[PDB]
């Protein structure tokens, strides 16, 4: 048996999308010069005899 | 000291992403057929042809 065939396929398609999306994000910056700031809590005490 | 400037950072995303989607088709089949056929017997011998 000896068989030809031909076909032709038209298609066409729509679409939709409904994306929602929530994003968390946290940063923590830092120079390594300027790390740490200092206070001091100090007291002045004469043990002396003449006032200054 | 180095005056260098670091920095990290760290991040969390969740996507929730609903999608639609649809569709046609449409199709034409032409197809053309042949055959031939030789039959034999004891004294009975045909042939065929087909299209």
């Amino acid at each position: 048996g000896f068989s030809n065939s031909n076909s032709s396929t038209v298609a066409i398609d729509h679409s939709l999308s409904l994306a929602g999306e929530r994003t968390w994000a946290e940063t923590m910056g830092l120079n390594t010069a300027d790390t740490a700031r200092l206070n001091a809590n100090i007291r002045y005490v004469n043990t002396g005899t003449a006032p200054i | 000291s180095k005056n260098e400037d670091q920095s990290t950072q760290n991040t969390d995303s969740q996507t929730r992403t609903i999608s639609k989607n649809t569709s046609t088709s449409r199709t034409h089949t032409s197809e053309v057929h042949g055959n031939a056929e030789v039959h034999a017997s004891f004294f009975d011998i045909g042939g065929s042809v087909s299209a």
